[PDB]
């Protein structure tokens, strides 16, 4: 008795558990370092993140995991995992993706009633290091959520916990954080069609700053997050 | 244009690393051994050419036989013009014998306009091997204020531990399909760092030190999925980075 | 019109402070109190009496167990509060807002705290102050309550000092003994000169 | 620059800042006197709460405004309002809907680039008593944004809130949440159907025992919610 | 089978409330006043009647004088029985006058058996006006073990003050789409009063401590939007309900 | 194995009270502790000394600046140190969970801790556990700590027995003085009994 509408506002939704609100990902560093201190500075950390490191690792790695799971291609899978923990130097960064992704595939297995499918349950058994992204994309292809759309509530979802962490750590008004949020509707479009063109030569594209920025924060002085 | 570099190297009869083979075709200069310490070689590697041009291609291949402990530095600036409607390409292996302790860059990139270069770097290890591996980028000629004027850049490393992956980079540079100059990306600096160390007798906190020290340097260092360590830098000018370097190698041949 | 924020740690003397501010300051200003840190009916009417206020300008905001919400990223009902202590006082040049009691991450979002003044106290220990949370570097005051438990709890004080004044740069903080009104001076004369 | 896509996952995200976490309507006193201690009776109360005072009341009326708000007719529009604050005697849930009201407009208006239309800047201007439910349905229609959705995910993001009060106060395991948000999705979709097929005979429709608790939540000897 | 009750009353010459015209038609049984108080009359309203049936009316109509205080309480208990393809109605307008004081119930409701009920109560009062009215509805013959087997109930209020709407209700009851035993209705209990309070010299507090002395009652008071209260309870029994009527009654008219 | 939460306010003894029961403990039972209350990395360090336990034995978890969350609604990244702590010591006994200190409304989630102990201090008041938050009536055992601060504070201590006894009904609490061992062995005795 599954709703698919229904059931892909539930695993996007804020406070669907995984634990996402105690992860930075590094933007801590840049706010601490004085490099994100308003609504216009955030907007530019945010844009550029967004192009780098979660365009190039975590969209289109959820593209490839769907793709896979629609020829039921267990092995390409966790081929494509095995490439992301290897190319994912910052431990912090690597660490919380990966948490983020243990707690997704254990929530939805504590969801006895949900039937995730013969193949679903052969990838949750098998995988070795799971992220958020990949995971969640061989939760829609199983069942049959058009990759699109998809891709579309991912990406809202990911961007909105980052905004609130600007909020809550700058801080900024509530207010800023809502501007935020409709600015990047342009931008999120790119995004989405750029991932559906980009072939997999283009996976773990390489950031600079970024990668710096999520290394320094194991040694910040004093902080609230997890990375 | 295709470019050659093979070396072999050995324990000697007199107890010493050794080069056992090598050839080599121009631009590249390669020099012999020197021995700072006593288990210590040092191998210059120079290049005598104006760059690369379109269609040019180097392939290098090193072998460290077993119980070795190198050290090979380059010593000049790899530089890549106009490749117009073409390419250049630079592709590397690399192998690391039991015991033996390699340290190694290839020659900083310094792209000009329209440059269009790929490069692919594979290195086998042995789980007694140690590794120390780096590469440098520059924005472009800053001398003259060429920025991120090149068409693109792609460059991969895979580091294998018997025959089993290790890490992994993908480094795409495409100013057209981005500002490389975001605080994401470079952020304003010129020149980026990548480097890691691979069962290395050092502490990762030993690392944090000589990159504090290090004046004009924004970087940092951090541990691996495999429990081996990389570092990232960025600077206004190669010589910032190039010093960090020789003291994160002085760290772990002193070991 | 100007909104100080009051958070800290629960048990360290937010409510002492704001009623013995407002004791002093009421004959001179037109203020208000909102606060979150209510749970029985009778916690509201504590505050009128022992602060010398009337009713009506003191409104309690429940935060559904969720504090640091209620004053950072969703402060809804408390910016709600604000509107309302608006219209009942349209000459209102002072408010103070009080959290549910907190810990050293807690802060005020921009939209409800002009200012923020930190709390704590000398009994939870020493090197507090040293733990650096944005409590204690982001606040524009901090103030460092019951410095006469020192000697029997075995508290530094010129650790509390040396280590304060590292953390917050040069933003001020006090001294301070509520009950003896020691130091009330001091917090009064900052908020007189720094919001106004 | 408007995407509507984002635009309705945006107001329905569980931080978009309008304060819900801070009321219980009613529930509160449900788990303080032991009528909800555990899952079962969780998803009991929530089947029967959603059937009665939320159908009824709030998604019907969100429906109505939005009819309304098509043809432009403003008149109607504050008449339903009106009806819901005379009709609605427990003060606390009464004052818990219309202060998300006022918050839910306050936030659209803040964002200067977002524009609403003449007709909605014309209702913000005259409303006197919005609820979160009418202002939502007055914003749907004025984006034009199909009514079946708009009530899809206002319906979710609602009942999420409850669900995660819930959770914070019987308290339950996080994974129970999930069970239940689960085993809504039949029910979801019968009060949809539903809430299309009702006239307005049925706005306001009396609950019983759900009003008394929303009242005797007033006299609680200790308290964490505002209703 | 349409019948009336029809009760207009006036200050009299002796200075106290008494029925200025009156008319009836069974089962409404009407008697005269007593004076429990000085100012305050009381009026029983009683039926003689087995119940409404398929096609039964009522329309009742009740006007009160200015400076009238008076208590209308009804006696009996209304039954409606199956009513097959039909149903059975009850009318009431309601006008109170200035400075006037109304404390009014109709008999409370039994819902046999697939039967249907329609009721729409209509009360205009004036700024001046106080007004205490309730309605009690039941499960079923609670007595037979006859719970929520009635075809549908539809009872309305309104209440003007100056032709200005303060207060609506609107009670649907049907078995067939909800279970209303659930918690959010009548959870478990049989009985139900709504109650409200207009204009009337009493404070919330003292409401709420009738409340919490009545015994067998699980039940709450609020302040509404046009600032009046509302009580509202659940029971086991009617005879708890009445009784917590009757001590608020006595608070307002004590005063 | 079996998981016992330990939360209070700021200041109020938590990790005195953790650190003086791992050291008499350790010695009889296989035991470790997550804790939230950490900012700086020489906060997780000075535990390990003052406890007398092995570093491996104690895992500092961020709450992101949300410490009520992070035990109650989403303990995901507490629940996921819990399951790395069983990889690591598959005969563990024991788990003290500590929170990044809070307020009354304090609760664990019954995934993450089996047994809650509230700490409270009495130089916070002495009408503090008539305030009746869900951590002075839902705790398994509540702690009253400091009572050798009561003579120089004002606490009355009849008060705060008979207001306790009254809220948590037959649910045991325990007066404390930490740094003396003062209350100590009840503590230990209650969770020998009750959580075994
Ligand atoms: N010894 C001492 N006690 C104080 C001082 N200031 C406040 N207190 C007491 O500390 C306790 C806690 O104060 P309270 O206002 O309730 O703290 P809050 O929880 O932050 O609002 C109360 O019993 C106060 O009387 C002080 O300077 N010295
Ligand atoms: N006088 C007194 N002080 C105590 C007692 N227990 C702890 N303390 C002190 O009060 C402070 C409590 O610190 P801590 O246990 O870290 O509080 P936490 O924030 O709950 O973890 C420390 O400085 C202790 O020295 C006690 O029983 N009596």
């Amino acid at each position: 008795h599954v709703d698919n509408e229904f059931l892909i506002l539930q695993v996007n939704d804020a406070v669907f558990p995984i634990g996402s609100y105690t992860h930075s990902f590094g933007l801590e560093t840049y706010i601490q370092q004085k490099k994100v201190t308003n609504k216009e500075s955030a907007l530019e950390y945010l844009k550029a993140n967004l192009s780098s490191q979660f365009l190039y690792t975590e969209m289109l790695s959820l593209k490839l995991t769907y793709e896979s799971a629609l020829q039921q291609d267990l092995k390409k899978i966790l081929g494509v995992e095995e490439v992301i923990m290897l190319s994912t130097s910052p431990m912090e960064l690597r660490l919380a993706n990966q948490k983020l992704g243990n707690r997704f595939i254990k929530t939805l297995q504590a969801m006895n009633e949900l039937d995730m499918g013969e193949f679903f349950n052969a990838y949750a058994q098998k995988t070795k290091d799971p992220t958020h992204a990949t995971s969640y994309g061989v939760f829609a292809a199983s069942l049959g959520i058009e990759l699109k759309k998809a891709l579309r509530h991912y990406l809202y979802a990911q961007t909105s916990n980052m905004v609130i962490n600007c909020v809550k750590s700058v801080p900024l008004s509530q207010n800023d954080g809502q501007k935020i949020l409709l600015s990047l509707q342009s931008p999120f479009n790119q995004l989405i069609e750029k991932t559906l063109e980009l072939d997999e030569s283009h996976l773990c594209t390489a950031s600079v700053q970024n990668d710096i920025k999520a290394m320094q924060h194991e040694s910040l002085y004093s902080r609230l997050y997890m990375s | 244009q295709e470019s050659k570099l093979r070396l072999k190297t050995k324990i000697g009869a007199d107890g010493r690393c050794v080069i056992e083979d090598n050839f080599f075709t121009p631009p590249f200069k390669l020099m012999a051994p020197f021995y700072p310490k006593d288990d210590l070689a040092e191998i210059m590697l120079l290049a005598v050419s104006p760059g690369m041009m379109r269609g040019d291609a180097q392939d290098v291949q090193l072998n460290i036989g077993p119980n070795c402990k190198l050290r090979i530095t380059s010593q000049s600036f790899e530089k890549i013009h106009n490749t117009e409607d073409g390419f250049a390409s630079r592709d590397m292996h690399i192998v690391v014998g039991e015991n033996a302790f390699l340290d190694f860059a290839p020659f900083p990139l310094i792209p000009f306009e329209n440059a269009h270069f790929k490069g692919n770097t594979t290195i086998s290890l042995r789980s007694s091997s140690q590794l120390l591996y780096s590469e440098i980028i520059v924005a472009g000629r800053v001398a003259r204020n060429e920025l991120f004027k090149f068409n693109r850049l792609h460059t991969k490393i895979s580091i294998l531990q018997d025959e089993k992956p290790i890490y992994y980079d993908n480094t795409i540079l495409d100013p057209k399909t981005t500002d490389l100059n975001n605080m994401c990306m470079f952020d304003g600096y010129t020149h980026y760092l990548n480097l890691v160390l691979v069962n290395c007798p050092i502490e990762l906190s030993g690392v944090r030190e000589c990159i504090e020290e290090s004046e004009g340097v924004d970087g940092a260092v951090s541990e691996t999925a495999s429990s081996h360590l990389c570092v990232k830098a960025l600077a206004k000018g190669s010589e910032p980075l190039l010093h960090l370097r020789e003291k994160i190698a002085r760290l772990v041949t002193q070991t | 019109m100007v909104k100080i924020g009051v958070c800290g740690p629960v048990g360290s003397g937010k409510t002492a402070l704001i009623e013995a501010l407002t004791r002093h300051m009421s004959k001179d200003y037109d203020m208000a109190v909102i606060t979150n840190d209510i749970y029985t009916k009778e916690d509201a009417e504590f505050m009128c009496k022992n602060s010398v206020m009337p009713r009506e300008r003191i409104i309690g905001v429940e935060t559904g167990g969720c504090p640091h919400t209620a004053i950072r990223e969703d402060a809804s009902m408390n910016l709600e509060a604000v509107e309302e202590m608006h219209g009942r006082f349209p000459n209102l040049e002072l408010l103070l807002i009080e959290s549910g009691g907190d810990n050293l991450s807690a802060t005020f979002n921009p939209e409800l705290a002009d200012f923020t003044i930190f709390v704590i106290d000398v009994a939870e220990g020493d090197k507090i102050p040293r733990k650096g949370g944005p409590g204690i570097t982001r606040s524009d005051l901090l103030v460092i309550n019951k410095i006469d438990l020192a000697p029997y709890v075995g508290a530094d004080l010129k650790v509390m000092e040396r280590d304060s004044k590292k953390m917050r740069g040069e933003k001020p903080f006090i001294f301070t003994n509520i009950r003896a009104k020691e130091g009330l001076d001091d917090v009064i004369a900052w908020i007189k000169r720094n919001a106004l």
